[PDB]
């Protein structure tokens, strides 16, 4: 179906596949932004299989891109959990003496494609959570132990011993570096900007856990997580398993809280 | 030499003969021949004034219908001719005209280049000397207007139109000459319209002073023609509004809305305000005469421009008018807080490639340099630009049409005989540390044109200061990182070191510091290496930080030093954050346990709980003997939230001989006790906020006690007369106080604003933010 979808979109203004369209109480659908034709190329979703991404020029023309996802995730529940996080966010808006500070939230509402199918919509501007300066550690470290060597150390003892884990962490100590700052370094040169960004992002990453252990939802997996390079602040989405159901894994979630030690190192 | 002047002289002597001999011989490949033609033009100009008949008889025959018509047009606007003339008659101006006819016929289009015309303009500029006899000035001005009439089509260049524009400033001396310059602008308008990408200059092309009313009427007609551009109304100068204002006719409502919408779209409306003399015009000089519907229905940004369009001056009526104009919209939709998104100004963008941007920016700034100065100061800085000739393709960077005019032809110095050099008028010493930086750049023998330009800048009106402002980065870029290994590197580092210890130029030192910050850069893996490359010391960095007094510098700088050093200079960041506005602070460092630490916990957050748990204890505060906590407890009395416990505390200080009859605590009491008998501070006080309140109160109390409403209003207007609008924190914080007081006095009801209650209902923010602002 090369031509048919693009042809159909032009004649009738299709409701947006990705729509942050908070319609009115009347709810009428008259002048929502409309896109006629698809883009030239559809980038694959970063994953096991190539899931496509859809983008086009808007009615106003402002970019509104998205990326569909392969697999069979059951995220209607995740949709509800996101809605719950959102209601909690409104609650965060509801408290004066907290009213002044912004409340940390960035929804990811993409309806599932089917019972075993999904279509996702990437946040407009974003980055993989650690990707920003992820490799700058090599820039940060002219000399460093291999991350593969670190994985070897991790797998050296899947069995737990009091001495073994401590010795492994001792090995981690000399090799690792407190180098988590650079991605947060070159953001903006404006005067109040740095003081603006850091407290914001810290409060953000805190609000994650702040809703978290209450929900007990998400293991902050690096691929799973999201960090907002453009924002000068952080936001994550796409959590999948929840309710402290750590028992499913061979090890339950050894996560008292979000181990944002690296972002902490962005100490100012 | 003087041979062309000899020809000009013999022209009058000759009868019925018109001869041109050896015109531009030794063809002008060198500066000599076109320079001789220019000396001829100067001799003819000297002929034009006082050698041509000063004339009590402007009446004559120009010997050409077109030339005579041009002269009549030049004198036409409000023509009051035929004043008494000078003493010594040398020759009839008719011979001058006859010679000028062949002179225009001469050169076959040569010498029309900017050199000779600019020489004529300089002749007029010296003629437009600052001060002299009015009648001799008038005669010389008649000569200048006639020389303007001696302008062939060869004056078609845009630079000539700009010279015509400067002629209006020259005319600002006199009204009849002002009408002459108005007609000259009328003539120039044909050339003025060709601009494709001056409109800003026209944006207020008005004479506020404003007999010949129909002259202003035809001026309005010409302005409408300028709007008839008919094709382009996008230029959208204040012209329609100003034409209405002079016309005493109100504008169309939809037109008013359009005028409102355009100004924000200008994006340089800040620069529009920047013209100080323009400002009192610009904030509704005659548009202050308009409806409250006109005031309010407009774009609010007019009101919203607070703390920007400063009243360096205004009419007393204007002062009252603006003090009013703030409030009636200010109560609704007020806003104070501001973000700090700056120009990206990133140093790396893509080595002559690096050098490419700097000179292009210098060329861009040269146009502004030629804009804002005296009518004559320009040429002194022009030469180096002409000197800068070798084609660095910099002209290609600027406008090509602009480049062609100052193409080549004989390069003639603006100085002429060099008496017309800078007369040392109005020597400025502001940005003296920038002059020191200019001396530093002079220590570097970088460029032939640039060093002479810097020296002229030293002779010029802060032009080296203007350059440092324009290039605080590119200047050191010439100094530092000019190449792989630059001999000026040690000098740049030493300059950084010397400037580190600066005092009273801490702004200049910080300018150098962020300039170092501009050293951002290309071809480097590590931004930490960027922290390394330019001269800086974390110790000196924190020195500057403690010197900043402003929260902007310290924050990410601490982290940068942490990457460099990480040593916990305990006092530094503590003093920083603790004395930082916004509540996010006050917990950064760990606590040093103490009862005094309990007090600190009370104070920094201004903790409402535990009202005086720091005042005393079981075994701690009975005999502390420190008076800093005396201020602390004064603040506690302020923050108690009980105006009465503090009301007695007013006496609790009254026992103390620390009042000195002017105390923030005592003044707060003045706000407090309703004690109309308590004597308030002096009304002549400059700006003290507590005092401002005390004055407002004593005034209102009289407004109760005495009868005369006009007397109360007089007290009020006098009190407000102190300069509120600019350069202080609490201006609006005194703004509408009487805007309430008098309205309450007005007509027997509650306050004019309906109630702050519905506003608080829709406020959604406590200061309009964390309640730094909205309170009290």
């Amino acid at each position: 179906g090369y031509k048919w979808f693009l042809k159909d979109a032009a004649n009738y203004g299709l409701p947006p596949i990705t729509m942050n369209v908070k319609v009115n109480d009347t709810g009428d659908y008259s002048n929502i932004p409309t896109v006629s034709s698809f883009d030239d190329t559809i980038h694959f979703a970063s994953g096991i299989n190539a899931p496509k991404v859809i983008t086009c020029l808007g009615s106003n023309g402002h970019t509104y891109k998205q990326l569909v996802k392969g697999g069979n995730d059951d995220l209607r529940q995740d949709a509800v959990m996101e809605q719950v996080f959102e209601q909690v966010n409104g609650f965060l808006r509801s408290y004066r003496k907290t009213s002044q500070r912004n409340l940390s939230m960035r929804t990811y509402k993409v309806i599932p494609l089917a019972l075993k199918t999904g279509v996702i919509e990437w946040v407009q501007d974003t980055i993989p959570l650690g990707e920003y300066l992820d490799s700058a550690h090599k820039v940060y470290h002219p000399k460093e132990w291999s991350l593969s060597t670190c994985r070897k150390l991790i797998a050296e003892k899947q069995m737990e011993d009091l001495e073994t884990r401590l010795k492994v962490y001792d090995l981690v100590c000399r090799h690792y570096r407190p180098v988590f700052r650079h991605f947060f370094l070159e953001s903006y040169a404006d005067p109040v900007q740095w003081f603006t960004t850091q407290t914001n992002y810290a409060r953000s990453t805190a609000v994650a856990s702040v809703l978290g252990h209450v929900l007990g939802l998400g293991d902050r997996h690096g691929q799973n997580i999201l960090i907002d390079k453009t924002s000068g602040e952080v936001i994550h989405i796409d959590l999948g398993i929840a309710f402290e159901q750590g028992k499913k894994l061979p090890v339950p979630e050894c996560v008292p809280f979000r181990l944002t030690r690296d972002v902490v190192d962005g100490m100012g | 030499q003087l041979i062309p002047v000899i020809t000009t002289y013999t022209h009058l002597s000759e009868v019925e003969n018109k001869k041109y001999s050896l015109r531009f011989n030794s063809i002008d490949e060198a500066l000599d021949v076109e320079l001789l033609n220019r000396s001829k033009a100067f001799l003819f100009c000297l002929e034009m004034l006082k050698e041509v008949k000063e004339l009590g008889s402007t009446f004559k025959s120009i010997s050409s219908t077109s030339f005579k018509v041009y002269s009549q047009l030049t004198i036409f606007a409000n023509r009051v001719s035929f004043n008494n003339s000078t003493a010594i008659p040398f020759f009839s101006t008719k011979s001058v005209l006859w010679y000028c006819n062949r002179l225009f016929q001469e050169l076959e289009g040569f010498s029309s280049i900017p050199s000779v015309i600019d020489l004529v303009l300089r002749r007029l500029a010296i003629q437009l000397h600052f001060a002299t006899d009015e009648e001799l000035q008038v005669t010389i001005s008649f000569r200048l207007c006639a020389f303007l009439c001696f302008s062939d089509p060869f004056i078609t260049s845009n630079y000539l139109v700009m010279i015509v524009l400067r002629i209006a400033r020259q005319l600002l001396s006199i009204p009849c000459t002002q009408s002459l310059g108005l007609g000259i602008a009328r003539f120039h308008l044909k050339k003025f319209k060709p601009t494709d990408f001056q409109l800003a200059e026209f944006c207020m092309d008005f004479l506020g002073f404003c007999k010949m009313e129909a002259i202003q009427d035809f001026y309005t007609w010409f302005d409408g023609y300028v709007t008839a551009l008919n094709f382009e109304y996008e230029g959208y100068g204040f012209l329609r509004c100003q034409i209405n204002f002079v016309r005493s006719v109100m504008t169309t409502k939809n037109e008013w809305i359009e005028v409102s919408n355009k100004l924000f779209e200008r994006g340089h409306f800040l620069k529009r305000i920047a013209m100080n003399n323009y400002l009192c015009l610009y904030f509704w000089q005659v548009l202050d005469a308009c409806p409250r519907n006109v005031l309010h229905s407009l774009s609010l940004e007019i009101w919203k421009c607070y703390k920007a369009y400063d009243i360096t001056e205004f009419p007393d009526s204007l002062k009252l008018f603006f003090s009013d104009i703030m409030g009636w919209n200010f109560f609704k939709s007020p806003e104070i807080a501001d973000l700090n998104h700056y120009i990206p100004k990133t140093d790396p963008r893509l080595y002559e490639e690096s050098k490419l941007i700097i000179w292009k920016l210098i060329c861009q700034k040269a146009c502004s340099l030629l804009f804002k100065y005296d009518i004559l100061l320009d040429s002194f800085i022009e030469d180096c630009i002409r000197m800068f000739q070798e084609l660095r393709k910099f002209l290609n960077f600027p406008k090509d049409s602009i480049i062609y005019d100052s193409d080549t032809l004989v390069s003639e110095e603006g100085s002429f005989q060099w008496v017309k050099l800078q007369p040392t008028n109005f020597d400025s010493l502001s940005n003296w540390t920038k002059e020191e930086t200019l001396k530093l750049l002079n220590m570097m023998g970088k460029s032939s044109t640039t060093h002479s330009l810097k020296l002229l800048s030293t002779y010029m009106v802060g032009f080296s200061t203007s350059i440092i402002q324009y290039i605080i980065h590119l200047i050191l870029l010439e100094f530092d990182f000019n190449g792989n290994n630059k001999k000026q590197k040690e000098y740049v580092t030493q300059l950084i070191l010397s400037g580190l210890l600066n005092k009273n130029t801490n702004s200049i030192r910080k300018t150098c510091m962020n300039i170092l910050l501009y050293l951002l850069g290309h071809h480097a893996l590590n931004p930490f290496e960027a922290n390394y490359w330019v001269p800086i010391n974390y110790s000196v960095a924190a020195s500057t930080a403690y010197d900043c007094h402003l929260y902007e510098q310290s924050l990410l700088f601490l982290t940068i030093h942490n990457t460099k050093t990480d040593e916990l200079d305990i006092t530094l960041l503590s003093d920083i954050l603790s004395q930082l506005p916004c509540p996010d602070a006050y917990y950064g460092i760990k606590r040093e346990t103490s009862f005094k630490n309990i007090l600190l916990k009370a104070v920094h957050e201004k903790r409402s709980p535990l009202a005086i748990s720091y005042l005393d204890a079981a075994n701690m505060y009975r005999s502390n003997e420190d008076e800093g906590t005396k201020m602390m407890f004064s603040n506690t009395l302020n923050n108690a939230g009980f105006f009465s416990l503090n009301e007695f505390y007013i006496d609790s200080l009254k026992a103390n001989d620390a009042i000195d009859e002017c105390s923030n605590e005592v003044y707060a009491s003045a706000w407090r006790m309703q004690k109309w008998d308590i004597p308030p501070l002096s009304l002549d006080n400059k700006t003290t906020k507590d005092c401002l309140v005390f004055e407002v109160l004593h005034a209102v109390h009289n407004y109760a006690i005495y009868g005369n409403y006009l007397h109360l209003e007089e007290y009020i207007n006098k009190k407000l007369l102190l300069i509120n609008p600019n350069e202080e924190p609490d201006s609006l914080l005194f703004y509408a106080l009487a805007y309430d007081l008098k309205f309450l006095i007005r007509c027997n009801q509650s306050q004019f604003n309906c109630d702050i209650l519905q506003l608080l209902k829709e406020n959604k923010q406590m200061s309009s933010q964390l309640h730094e602002c909205f309170q009290l």
